[PDB]
């Protein structure tokens, strides 16, 4: 975005800079380990209240 | 009826239900701001450099 001004001169020359950096890292474990033990013919229940 | 009429068994059936958690947290973080000549420079954990 350049603009001209052909009514004023600044002096000399100005640069003012700026400057901006990030880095980010992550990591999220959820591991479940379910037992159950049961007959070869099981049924459900039917309680379900 | 002699069949029918019998002595049936009587028990007694113990459940026991336990359940444990743990926790652990560690936060670190260094957060400083230094101006030499000219320079202003921010570091934080948010926002990089």
């Amino acid at each position: 975005a350049a603009t001209f001004n052909p009514t004023q001169s600044f002096l000399g020359f100005n640069i003012f800079p700026t400057l901006t950096a990030l880095e980010t890292q992550g990591l999220t474990r959820r591991v479940y380990d379910g037992n159950v033990t049961m007959q070869s013919g099981q049924r459900s229940l039917s309680a379900t209240g | 009826v002699p069949q029918l009429d019998q002595v049936v068994p009587q028990i007694n059936v113990q459940v026991r239900i336990q359940e444990v958690n743990e926790r652990a947290l560690q936060s670190l973080g260094l957060n400083w701001r230094a101006t030499f000549g000219g320079f202003n420079v921010a570091v934080s954990g948010g926002t990089g450099l």
